[PDB]
């Protein structure tokens, strides 16, 4: 017959060892993704919250006390939480500079 | 009434 | 100041120290005080070879709680955790600045480790769910236990009518006594009220239904149309709607002299449970025979049907929240809780609840149902239809649980078994307006 004459493949010779084929499993192993699959050792829903953990860790003090509660609706009303609500639309720049006042800021009622 | 007895 | 890789430094902590570091309703909250003290304990005893490692931000106590074997910001993402060996540390310290001062500042009036310090301080979650004993019971002696009788319902006005044996009692929440309404010779099976609570539609055992008034106490008027007793009644701003043994599905439009309107035979047995849908012109109705039906408006043909009961099931209702879920109960040899939707012949639900249900109250503004039972375990069964999972189960009546309501605020709910107890929970809790306040 003819079986080795036909080159239009990947064959046993393309690869440099012949006897590498007594593994050939090594190809399909999916490799842990870089970031939330690192909780899952530790816990051996919760691996989804340690990625957001690690790409929330990229905030400055403010901005993340900005968006500590943050909900943003569907319609474009945006409510932001005090650690008072700050429920106003989005799209105007006013409103977050507000938030950011209310949040760094100083008030004091002084009786 | 409340007190209510077992 | 960088170590190699292939001869890495070794801190003080011990192999087996490692395995120490590693190791792990008012139960709740005695076991997270627990848990903190011991994580504390082993954060301050430990964390001299911590303070030696790492390499900048991070925590001792993120480094223990990364160790695998309102929430503040996480600094740094590192989880290394414990190790016996590092390879970053080499020994290094930054020089003084003043925010070093300012830190060994606050540090010199606390005796702990600031770290700990900021764990302490840090607020543990308040959120548990409270379903405990009635924090009030008032008196209802000769209380009706029939399997076919709903008695007590809910008004606007803190207002409550019972049907004690052969009478009629108002009980008002803002005062907290009992007014007596009337009395008549057959005892009667179902309450209900038509307007604001101008009205007091009532039925009899014997079908007689007659509407007494409320702030007049005297009897409106007098119907017929069931030969057997009434198990339940409803309505929707203009037509009362009641179901009785005999199969009859009678509507009464109250506006004309003579309320009756239609009447509806489409069941196979007796109805025993009917609540009309107040926001949409449709009927949920079922009793003994196993069989659901779902009415349009008045007409007797039943646009769904569903036949999953399997004993008698008087619980079927409509849910506020959500439009078309319809929630059934189970029966004696049933004890099924199925819930339903209109208008796309959908099953959400289906799960034993572990004894007979006869009356459903949903909340207000929370998905959480309360569901009575009977003649299997004499109690009460709270669910959630989110994520079908019981919270917590009341118990504690003589006589079996029929009649349920739900107040005003959705926190208090109401009991009805023979054991003439009126067990009261707490489960829960534009520029228009601008043109009004420019004056002042």
């Amino acid at each position: 017959s003819s079986s080795s004459y036909r080159d239009s493949y990947f064959q046993y010779r393309h690869l440099p060892a012949p006897h590498h084929i007594l593994y050939a499993e090594w190809n399909q192993d999916i490799l842990a993704l870089p970031d939330e699959v690192a909780n899952i050792t530790m816990a051996m829903m919760t691996s989804e919250q340690n990625s957001n953990r690690y790409w929330n860790s990229f905030h400055d003090e403010d901005d993340w006390n900005l968006f500590n509660g943050m909900e943003l609706e569907s319609n474009g009303v945006v409510t932001f939480a005090g650690q008072e609500t700050i429920t106003g639309s989005i799209f105007d720049r006013r409103i977050t500079q507000l938030a950011y006042a209310r949040n760094n800021g100083w008030h004091e009622l002084a009786l | 009434l409340s007190d209510i007895t077992n | 100041v960088y170590g190699d890789r292939y001869i890495p430094s070794r801190t003080d902590i011990d192999f087996n120290s490692i395995v120490s570091i590693s190791s792990m309703v008012e139960y709740q909250k005695e076991r997270q005080a627990h848990e903190t003290y011991n994580t504390l304990l082993k954060n301050e005893l430990f964390g001299e070879m911590l303070s030696k490692d790492t390499v900048g931000s991070e925590s001792s106590i993120d480094r223990i709680k990364n160790t695998r074997p309102e929430i503040t910001r996480p600094s740094s993402n590192s989880v290394r955790g414990a190790s016996l060996l590092t390879y970053q540390q080499r020994k290094g310290r930054r020089l003084s600045a003043a925010s070093l001062l300012q830190s060994q500042f606050f540090d010199s009036m606390s005796p702990v480790r600031p770290d700990s310090k900021q764990l302490l301080l840090s607020p543990g979650k308040q959120f548990r769910q409270i379903a405990k004993v009635p924090y009030r019971v008032l008196d209802a002696p000769s209380l009706a236990d029939d399997f076919y009788y709903s008695l007590i319902d809910w008004s606007s006005t803190d207002v409550l009518a019972v049907a004690l044996g052969k009478s009629i009692f108002l009980t008002d929440n803002n005062t907290g006594d009992v007014v007596h309404l009337c009395d008549t010779e057959n005892e009667y099976t179902s309450l209900s009220w038509i307007g604001a609570g101008s009205h007091l539609a009532v039925g009899q055992a014997n079908g007689l239904v007659e509407i007494y008034d409320v702030m007049k106490r005297k009897c409106i008027r007098t119907l017929s149309g069931h030969i057997d007793r009434v198990a339940c009644l409803s309505w929707n701003n203009h037509v009362l709607t009641s179901g009785s043994r005999d199969h009859r599905i009678l509507h009464r439009d109250v506006r004309m002299p003579d309320p009756f309107f239609e009447t509806i035979e489409s069941h196979t047995q007796e109805v025993c449970g009917l609540k009309w849908n107040v926001a949409d012109n449709k009927l949920a109705s079922g009793g003994n025979d196993n069989v659901v039906h779902v009415y349009e408006g008045t007409s007797k043909s039943p646009i769904l049907t569903f036949d999953e009961h399997k004993a008698a099931v008087k619980a079927m209702a409509w849910s506020p929240h959500k439009r078309g879920v319809l929630a059934t109960g189970g029966g004696t040899a049933d004890r099924r809780l199925k819930i339903w939707n209109v208008n796309t012949s959908i099953k959400m639900s289906d799960i034993d609840s572990g004894s007979q249900i006869c009356n459903m109250v949903w909340s207000k503004n929370t998905n959480e149902l309360v569901t009575s039972h009977g003649y299997s375990k004499y109690n009460l069964t709270l669910w959630d239809c989110n994520s079908m999972d019981p919270i917590a189960i009341l118990k504690g009546h003589s006589f079996r649980v029929l009649h349920l309501t739900l107040s005003n605020d959705g926190t208090t709910v109401v009991s009805g078994a023979g054991d003439e107890t009126l067990r009261y929970w707490k489960l829960f809790d534009s520029l228009i307006f601008d043109a009004f306040n420019q004056i002042r």
